[PDB]
């Protein structure tokens, strides 16, 4: 009310406003799903287009051959935070020799979130992202709160209309954390997910966006004509 | 004084046929009368159908290497996984080494 | 009315967060004392130690700023070690730069200009502390200087700071009428801390164990702090009199 | 540094400050370019509530940025003389590197930069001022007349006027002005513009300024009795 | 942060005017009146000292009038502080074009670039503009003698005769009135002081309630001379006319 | 006041918003992308008469293979075009080709969301980019003040937007020629636009594989307007 | 009024109510403690199971600065993270210049100053976070709690968080109850009863149990994580105490 | 580097600068105009380092033009001279200083006087009725200390001149390819073509 | 973090008043009465040392301070804001002056300097004006003795007599009816002391009263000789004692 002019100020009841505004951008945005076995971690995107004239924008960024991520709310905001992982990642991989540990990506996102949500002038990060890779401890898959708040997960989901998709991966987690060794079963689960969250739509060949990182499979995302064996 | 350059020896070869191209280099390392190293490979797999070497100084070598092996990476990610063409390359191997116009990469490059 | 946030005046020329910053100064309910003797200066300040998961030997507002000065706050603990740590910073300054040591006084009137600067630029603000510096100068002797959040400063012959620091101040104003005198004529310091301890006792009207104490001495080359049974020791010496 | 985004977007999608700088223009002295088959001129209102005036050094409201444009203003004269001397710069600066004085669309162009970045740079206001800027580009006989304003758009102009009261002369050379036959001769050219003036100023008297450009940097200022016979010449014909 | 507390010192009115700059007007218009007034052999400056104390210290006092190098000075209306920290500036600018070309600047340079500076705090910085209005009398061999004024908006023009300060209005009047451009330095002096004495809002202009100067060529042979008239000279050039 | 970069109740940039209100007041501009090549045609809207149409630029090269219109505060494209030239021209520099139409958007785009307390605030004008490249042919872009840029068959923007979007989703089909695009833009910028169409007052372009980025002159566009009319009183 | 908007404002009263505010997410925070001991200090804290998709434990809260000090806190997790950061920076600095590692009152020190910094102007939000941390010096063991405003005292027990009473009542007991000291591994196993008891104030969820310690003869003077079995005996003493 | 040659007469100040352009073992050019017009009556001739001359001369021109046009005005010669003096001596203590030596021929039209001003590259100074840059004052000062008067015509100037070039024709070691002579009087600057 | 505030907090209201301006003279009319009193040979400055606490030693707080040898300087308003200009102007007399032409600056110059720094806490960003009002006695060897009041504005006039602070209105018309061209400096003296009395209260001595002359050089205060030209300082603080025995014959 008084106290959402800034991300400086403080409320009453101790809360940060901008920040819970900038989350609420990301409820906003499209739905995407994210979830892992022991082999395999996978991303799936709902696209959403302006129209039927208009493409659809593309929610899943590789930051490098080990990890990536899909994003929900402020895309620029996306394409800012997934640049500087694409550069911790490479400085890891130069100076180090090094693959990047994705819980150490986490880290480094959260404090990067968090000087914006601290100083004057600055706005906090406008979108959420679900980070997926494979490194020297398996699969992980992590969310990202514009907040600064980074959780690890077995599986989750955020966007619109996310709590659908979050239910079920709850109820499916004894199921698909053992799906080892299968890339196609890990994706059709996640799929399955996601579907869980659609409303008068449903998911087209030109709509889904997935991607999958593991044991033996580098970050890669599949789009058009490649997502039509799993609709 | 200190002298920031070495030279470390060896030779490259590259030849270009029909269809295909070939670049050799022997594997001999060396400092002054000594050998380091009878087998410390300087003909890389720089991705995209492109092989590079940079013979001369090896520290620089390398480092000229491993910032076009980058270089590369960067390319994919900007330009939506554009395969990077010989010629384009080329062009920009040469603005990595003018770059350093006033403090060489001490190397003969080929790719 | 944004010229009660910031440091700028009213229309009746005050500088209200420079007036707030002296009610901060009471937030610690705390009365502190000084006096000199012959030889010292003697500093005491009540020592509340409410919660008893404390660590009480890291409660303290009495600080070694240097080996000769030592320094007593009246005001919250941040603000308080926030002085200290820029007082110790500028006395090791002074003594690199102009090869002695840094008197009581010119640390005072150093921490008074700082102290004067946040009253006239707006992005700073005041500390709300009162800072008592005491030390044996070399060239003054026994001293006494005190510091607020207005950046006002002076010497003393002594002086009291706290919530009830006017009942401390009126019964030591009585003393120096009848002793006619600037100190205490006195030649061990152990007995102008026994001075020190009876005039609180008579002016704030409770008594005091080892635990609800804290002293600092200065003497000529040092300054330092008593413990709970060097006090316990000065407790017994008041009692048996 | 201060900082202070001064211009910024409201609800309805304006920028205040660059619309309150129209109003600044709006205040100024009246200003109108016309250009004819073979020259531009530039004419200016100067208002008559200050008389002891010094007009050999009062400052002049049509400047020279290079032998061959000049440039007029309405709004705030501080403001103006800024951009002036920046466009005098950038003249020099362009005879330099390119070997080749500006082209007007060129130093318009430079000059509606400078006034567009006042309009998204934090700190700064726009400038209360709009421009015509006339002249004739190197080895060229073809007139030139440009129109820029706080904003920062500009355009070309057959004829144009900016200030106070400009809508009323804007609309008198709507219908007098024909784009199929422009003024033949510098007479003709002069005229009109003194005539579009008159419709707005008071007195003929030490109230209008002309200043005539024609090719090849062949700029002059007619004096008042020069101008005073147009005002003579047209006030006969009009009792009709 | 601090912008709550900003009060966004270079903006725009919706009717298109600067309030920092038509505040600062308004203060001026309650300064001391200051009159210039520019004759063909020479240039007047007359300024009226802020309701004076009988115990100010009259004669080793400048409050209007400053020099500003041999053949250029100022009259000032507004804050006195204000006005030195630019009188500085303006001096050393005489001297940075002295040491550059070896001549003496021109005076409307000179007049320009304190303008400019003028203006340059209305538009950026976010500072308060100088609540000052200056008068130049100057020489030099391009256009002879010249006036000009300038004010906290830093537009500058040239006159005749002017005022600034209290009561220009009714100065202007005046001086419109009685002015032509045939006359001499000493009837502009008279015309100075007269204007001041209808003006004032003083019960009567006397000696130490003003501040008297004059640039002539009444040196000896195309050579320009100041003259920051004393205080007994004031008092002789004020019986001579009659005013007291 | 507020700050610059705050979020609204509702999760937008207030002055991300209030910049796409100005964009709805600009001239209408109008963008088909055929398998032939791209079409953008522009309403020049000129304020009086007096004003010389000709001196109306919301029409841009960019580079020879990617071209550009503008609706809203057309000031403001004026560094978004030099920062596109400069992009292109540089990428052709460090890597001796032309550089995607997609990559040149991504840059542009990036200069949209550097303001704050970068420059004080949003552009207040909205791209359509087109342009053609090896890998992925024939492009048109939407390039907005939110950073975001969307890849479009057709696309309108402008005052006239919303309804000649509308108009634009009926006569779409992945078959059209260039010729029928070029009717097309004309024939939907006449319904919209306040004054009567004509070469003076509208302007096309086009960018083909072939010739490049094109700006049609007054003579041709004319005809193809008679060319228009003609064919609507045909039936 | 309006003395509560704007940070380093003094109200009235001589308050900073925007520190004030901040105390309010942290008493908003899940509930974290810190026991001292004979020859060290013990840490835990609750992580409350938001959902069964939480992969456990992997989502570490407690963080070590240099090698020997160990730090957790409640309220704004990533507002802790900075704090360890510029903590990890100070200790590294110190380290440098005068090669022996950080004392725990001197490091002590550094965060206190940083915190205060953040309430002395308007530019900055002061930290979102009441910190417990501590370690084995050369003088033994220290344990420290620190609030937003920049306060900092040492502590025989340590809590804060959401069930800061309940936790600070049965500190108060084992002061009380053990005048001559208690074990490190003993206070391991009260630190998981505490957790434990204090989780009432915050019984919707179920939590996760993570402690940590120092101790001179039990961890040679370094901070360790409690894994394995020495956690799963201390979480099972701890359930042993609530029924 | 070569000669550059100033005089200056009764009514106007003649300058000859010469034209060849010498690099290595080549002359690559035989046409060379040393010079550069400053202003309507100002003409400035320079000689030194390659790159440098030019550089500086169209610097100072671009200068005096903005000055020019700033305030619709002439500046004198003097003034002129004394701008470009100062930034010769600015430049001395650079990081890296014009290695650049001038003549400035001007007529003054408020004195109705022509005037020669000699500036080295350290900015040194002089006004003189006949000037020299290099090693040509070495050959040419003797000869002029001789024939010239101060009240000589532009035509005696002119013959005065032609006795210079033919004096360093004969004993100077380079082909200088002959001269450039520009004359500077009340009515501007004009270039003798038959030299 | 870093300084914000890079813009003014005085500003000009509708009215054309400078607010901050005005509430710092409000401060100073709040203060402790002091006056200046400039004689033939000499002057003198005083004010009441209005002292916060009868165990504060107000002998450790100057009231009146040397500035160069030759001037000194005493106030009315905010103490803490008088000791840090006292610290510029004492510094300003050499880095602007002093190590330029080997000698110290006269009295209107210094004043300059100091009404600059004051004029700047007017304009600068983010700070507020100096609340006090300075008047500054001293001589040099052109203009002899001078006495100039400074204001919170920056600005400065140059007076016979004045007074500032609390009861400046009576005091300057005490000042009025006593001062003539002809005054001795013990005279001018006499005069303070008598001015002084009207505006004080409480005790009235050598105490509680602070008073500074500049005057005859003083070789006996130079700490040196062997150098004829270095004569002494001319500005001397009188004693508790010397104020006293003036107070007798008073
Ligand atoms: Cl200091
Ligand atoms: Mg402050
Ligand atoms: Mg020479």
């Amino acid at each position: 009310n008084n106290y959402d002019g800034d991300t400086v100020t403080f409320s009453p009841t101790g809360r940060l406003f901008q920040v819970e505004y900038a989350l609420e951008a990301i409820k906003q945005g499209s739905v995407t799903v994210g979830l892992r076995s022991n082999t395999h971690a996978v991303l799936v995107a709902l696209k959403r287009n302006a129209d039927e004239l208009s493409s659809y924008q593309k929610k899943i960024i590789k930051c490098d051959e080990h990890m990536g991520l899909s994003l929900a709310g402020l895309a620029p905001d996306a394409r800012v935070l997934s640049n500087y992982l694409r550069q911790q990642c490479n400085y890891s991989s130069l100076v180090f020799n090094r693959k990047l540990a994705v819980e150490r990506a986490g880290h480094l996102l959260c404090d990067k979130a968090q000087k914006n949500t601290q100083s004057y002038g600055g706005r906090p990060y406008g979108v959420g992202l679900l980070i997926i890779g494979y490194d020297k401890s398996g699969a992980h898959l992590l969310e990202f709160q514009p907040s600064g708040n980074v959780t690890e997960l077995y599986g989750t989901a955020i966007g619109a209309r996310s709590q659908g998709a979050k239910t079920y991966l709850e109820r499916t987690l004894d199921t698909f954390i053992k799906i080892d060794g299968n890339p196609d079963e890990l994706i059709k689960a996640g799929v399955e997910a996601i579907s869980q969250s659609l409303r008068d739509e449903s998911l087209t060949v030109d709509n889904l966006s997935i991607a999958i990182v593991g044991k033996d499979t580098p970050f890669t995302i599949y789009d058009g004509e490649a997502v039509a064996k799993y609709i | 004084q200190f002298n920031p350059y070495g030279d470390n020896g060896g030779t490259i070869l590259g030849i270009a046929g029909e269809d295909f191209a070939v670049l050799a280099g022997d594997t001999r390392n060396i400092t002054d009368y000594s050998i380091n190293s009878r087998y410390e490979p300087k003909v890389f797999d720089c991705g995209d159908n492109i092989v590079m070497s940079a013979n001369g100084f090896a520290a620089d070598g390398d480092a000229l290497v491993k910032r076009f092996k980058n270089s590369v990476k960067w390319y994919h990610f900007d330009h939506n996984d554009k395969k990077l063409s010989i010629n384009s390359a080329a062009r920009n191997i040469q603005h990595l080494l003018y770059g350093k116009r006033f403090f060489p990469y001490y190397v003969h490059t080929i790719i | 009315g944004y010229d009660r946030h910031i440091t700028i005046f009213s229309p009746e020329g005050r500088l209200y967060q420079v007036e707030y910053a002296f009610k901060a100064t009471n937030q610690t309910n705390i009365n502190s004392l000084a006096v000199r003797g012959k030889d010292c200066t003697v500093v005491i300040s009540q020592k509340k130690v409410p919660d008893k998961l404390l660590d009480p030997t890291t409660v303290s507002y009495i600080f070694c700023i240097s080996r000769t000065i030592g320094m007593v706050v009246n005001g919250p603990i941040p603000d308080a070690r926030n002085a200290a740590l820029r007082a110790k910073a500028e006395a090791a300054e002074f003594r690199y730069k102009y090869g002695y040591d840094m008197p009581c006084d010119v640390l005072a009137k150093r921490m008074a200009n700082l102290s004067q600067i946040y009253t006239q630029r707006a992005y700073m603000r005041p500390l709300g502390v009162i800072l008592t510096f005491v030390s044996v100068d070399e060239e003054l002797g026994p001293s006494i200087y005190k510091t607020d959040p207005a950046g006002y400063y002076v010497g003393y012959k002594a002086t009291a700071t706290g919530p009830k620091q006017q009942e401390i101040t009126t019964n030591l104003e009585n003393h120096f009428k009848k002793s006619k005198i600037d100190h205490i004529n006195e030649e061990s310091w152990e007995k102008v801390v026994e001075f020190a301890i009876t005039h609180m006792i008579d002016a704030l009207g409770t008594e005091f164990s080892k635990n609800d104490l804290e002293v600092g001495v200065a003497t000529k080359d040092k300054f330092f702090t008593l413990s709970a049974e060097n006090i316990e020791e000065r407790l017994v010496a008041i009692a048996e009199q | 540094g201060y900082d202070r985004a001064l211009s910024i977007f409201s609800p309805d999608g304006h920028i205040f400050q660059v619309e309150y700088a129209l109003e600044a223009v709006k205040r100024g002295t009246c200003a109108v370019g016309v250009k004819g088959k073979n020259c531009v001129v530039l004419g200016c209102e100067r208002r008559s509530t200050l008389k002891l005036q010094d007009t050999r050094i009062t400052p002049s409201k049509v400047s020279k940025i290079d032998s061959h444009v000049v440039l007029s203003f309405s709004g705030l004269n501080a403001d103006s003389r800024i951009l002036i001397e920046k466009a005098r710069v950038e003249a020099q600066s362009h005879r330099l590197t390119l070997e080749d004085p500006v082209t007007v669309e060129y130093l318009t162009r430079y000059v509606a930069g400078v006034q567009q970045r006042y309009t998204q740079s934090g700190g700064v206001r726009p400038f209360g001022v709009s421009t015509l800027i006339a002249g004739f580009d190197p080895r060229d006989d073809e007139p030139k007349l440009y129109q820029t304003e706080p904003s920062g758009i500009y355009s070309s102009w057959s004829a144009q006027t900016i200030g106070r009261n400009s809508k009323t002369v804007r609309e008198f050379l709507e219908k007098n002005y024909d784009r199929k036959e422009p003024p033949a001769t510098v007479e003709e050219c002069v005229k009109l513009t003194v005539r579009s003036l008159l419709e707005v100023v008071q007195t003929g008297a030490k109230n209008i300024e002309i200043t005539v450009v024609k090719p090849d940097s062949d700029i002059v200022a007619l004096s008042s009795e020069e101008i005073n016979q147009y005002v003579t010449q047209i006030e006969q014909e009009k009792q009709e | 942060g601090s912008r709550r507390y900003d009060s966004r010192t270079t903006i725009f009115s919706p009717e298109g005017r600067l309030y920092q700059v038509e505040y600062a007007l308004e203060s001026i218009s309650h300064a001391g009146t200051a009159i210039g007034i520019m004759a063909s052999d020479g240039i007047v400056l007359a300024a009226e000292r802020k309701v004076t104390s009988t115990l100010l210290e009259q004669d080793t006092s400048t409050e209007k009038l400053y020099k500003l190098n041999d053949k250029i000075a100022v009259a000032v209306a507004g804050l006195t502080a204000d006005a030195e920290i630019l009188i500085n500036t303006a001096r050393i600018h005489a001297q940075n074009y002295l040491k550059t070309y070896n001549e003496d600047i021109p005076v409307e340079i000179l007049v320009r670039r304190l303008s400019d500076i003028k203006q340059g705090y209305t538009q950026h910085g976010g500072l308060r503009p100088f609540g000052v209005s200056f008068i130049y009398a100057g020489y030099d061999d391009r256009y002879g003698y010249q006036l000009y004024t300038s004010n906290p908006s830093g537009n500058y023009t040239g006159w005749k005769a002017i005022s600034v300060g209290a009561n220009t209005s009714a100065a202007q009047t005046l001086l419109q009135m009685d002015y032509k451009d045939d006359m001499k330095v000493d009837d502009a002096i008279e015309l100075a002081l007269k204007t001041l004495s209808k003006t004032t809002d003083s019960s009567a202009l006397t000696y130490d309630r003003l501040e008297f100067a004059t640039i002539r060529k009444g040196a000896n042979d195309g050579e320009v001379y100041q003259k920051i008239f004393k205080p007994q000279e004031i008092k002789d050039i004020l019986v001579k006319t009659g005013i007291t | 006041d507020r700050g610059v970069s705050t979020f609204s109740p509702e999760g937008r940039l207030f002055q991300v918003e209030y910049s796409l209100e100005a964009i709805k007041l600009g001239s209408t501009a109008i963008g088909i992308a055929t398998k032939e090549g791209v079409v953008l045609g522009v309403e020049k809207r000129a304020t009086s008469p007096l004003l010389e149409s000709d001196s109306i630029e919301k029409i841009v090269e960019i580079d020879r293979h990617i071209g550009c219109a503008m609706s809203g505060l057309t000031a403001d494209a004026r560094s978004m075009i030099e920062h596109a030239r400069t992009a292109a021209v540089t990428h052709n520099l460090y890597y001796d080709e032309d550089i995607n139409v997609e990559s040149l958007t991504q840059s542009v785009c990036d200069l949209a969301l550097r303001f704050g307390e970068l420059m004080s605030r949003p552009f207040g004008v909205a791209l359509l980019i087109a342009g053609h490249d090896a890998d992925d042919g024939y492009q048109l872009f939407h390039a907005e003040p939110s950073g975001t840029f969307y890849r479009y068959n057709a696309k309108a923007i402008g005052s006239g937007s919303e309804g000649a979007q509308a108009e634009l989703l009926n006569e779409w089909h992945s078959s059209l020629t260039l010729k029928e695009a070029e009717l097309l833009v004309l024939k939907i910028l006449k319904q919209v636009m306040e004054e009567k169409l004509d070469e003076n007052n509208a302007q096309l372009s086009c960018i083909t594989k072939q010739d490049g980025f094109k700006i049609y002159d007054n003579e041709k566009t004319a005809e193809l307007i008679k060319e228009l009319k003609e064919k609507e009183a045909a039936e | 009024t309006g003395y509560d908007l704007s940070n380093s404002v003094f109200s009235p009263d001589g308050r900073n109510f925007q520190v004030e505010y901040a105390v309010k997410a942290v008493e908003n925070g899940t509930t974290s403690i810190g026991i001292k001991c004979n020859d060290g200090v013990v840490f835990a804290v609750e992580k409350l199971i938001t959902s069964k998709l939480l992969v456990p434990q992997k989502n570490v809260k407690i963080q070590v600065v240099d090698r020997h000090i160990g730090c957790v806190y409640s309220g704004l997790i990533p507002d802790g993270r900075h704090l360890v950061n510029r903590g990890r920076e100070e200790a590294a600095s110190f380290k440098k210049l005068y090669k022996t590692p950080i004392p725990i009152p001197a490091f002590a020190d550094r965060l206190g100053q940083y915190v205060q910094a953040h309430t002395l102007y308007n530019s900055v939000r002061p930290f979102g976070v009441s910190t417990i941390f501590g370690g084995v010096d050369k003088n033994g063991a220290h344990l420290y709690m620190l609030e937003p405003s920049g306060s900092y005292w040492g502590y025989k027990g340590a809590a804060t968080g959401k069930g800061r009473q309940s936790a600070k009542a049965e500190l108060e007991k084992l002061v009380d109850h053990h005048p001559e000291g208690l074990s490190a591994r003993e206070a391991v196993k009260q630190a998981a009863k505490i957790i434990y008891l204090a989780h009432e104030d915050n019984k919707e969820k179920d939590f996760e149990l993570e402690i940590s310690w120092c101790s001179l003869s039990e961890t040679n003077g370094l901070h360790k994580f409690v894994k394995g079995d020495l956690l799963q005996e201390a979480i099972d003493f701890a359930q042993k105490e609530i029924n | 580097m070569d000669i550059i040659l100033g005089i200056r007469v009764q009514d106007s100040v003649i300058l000859a600068s010469s034209k060849a352009v010498t690099r290595g073992i080549s002359v690559l050019k035989d046409s060379d105009d040393k010079t550069r017009q400053l202003s309507p009556h100002t003409l400035m001739s320079f000689a030194g380092e390659a790159g440098d001359t030019v550089q500086f001369a169209e610097y100072i021109q671009a200068n005096i033009q903005l000055y020019s046009i700033r305030e619709d005005y002439e500046l004198s010669p003097q003034a002129v001279s004394s701008f470009v003096r100062q930034e010769l001596a600015k430049s001395i203590r650079s990081r890296r200083p014009y290695q650049v030596n001038v003549l400035i021929g001007g007529y003054d039209k408020k004195k109705n006087k022509p005037e020669l001003y000699q500036i080295d590259y350290l900015g040194t100074k002089v006004e003189l009725p006949y000037g020299a840059h290099g090693y040509s004052g070495f050959y040419t000062f003797s000869l002029l200390d001789h024939h010239y008067r101060p009240d000589m015509t532009t035509e005696e100037g002119l013959d005065l001149l032609k006795l210079c070039v033919q004096e360093l024709e004969k004993r100077m070691p380079m082909d200088f390819k002959g001269v450039i002579v520009k004359i500077v009087d009340k009515d501007g600057i004009r270039q003798v073509d038959d030299f | 973090m870093t300084d914000r505030y890079s813009f003014s907090l005085t500003t000009f209201s509708p009215s054309g008043k400078l607010g901050q301006i005005d509430y710092a003279l409000t401060a100073v009319k709040q203060g402790v009465t002091s006056l200046g009193i400039k004689a033939t040979n000499g002057v003198v400055i005083a004010t009441e040392k209005k002292s916060s606490s009868p165990l504060a030693m107000s002998e450790t707080l100057s009231k009146v301070s040397l500035l160069t040898p030759d001037i000194g300087a005493v106030y009315s308003g905010m103490g803490p804001d008088y000791r840090v200009l006292v610290d510029k102007s004492r510094k300003v007399a050499h880095t602007s002056y002093k190590r330029i032409y080997g000698e110290y600056p006269p009295t209107k110059l210094l004043v300059s300097e100091v009404a600059k720094i004051m004029q700047e806490a007017t304009q600068s960003g983010g700070v507020r004006p100096f609340g006090v009002s300075l008047l500054i006695a001293g001589h040099d060897e052109f203009n002899g003795f001078s006495l100039y009041q400074v204001d919170p504005s920056g600005s400065y006039f140059p007076w016979k007599a004045t007074a500032i602070g609390k009861g400046s209105v009576a005091a300057k018309t005490f000042l009025e009816k006593r001062w003539n061209d002809e005054l001795e400096l013990e005279d001018a003296i006499h005069i303070a002391l008598l001015t002084l009395k009207e505006s004080v209260e409480g005790e009235f001595n050598g105490d509680t009263i602070e008073l500074a002359i500049i005057g005859d050089e003083n070789p006996d205060l130079l700490g040196y000789t062997g150098i004829p030209t270095d004569k002494g300082p001319r500005f001397r603080k009188l004693t508790s004692q010397e104020i006293n025995d003036r107070l007798e014959a008073l």
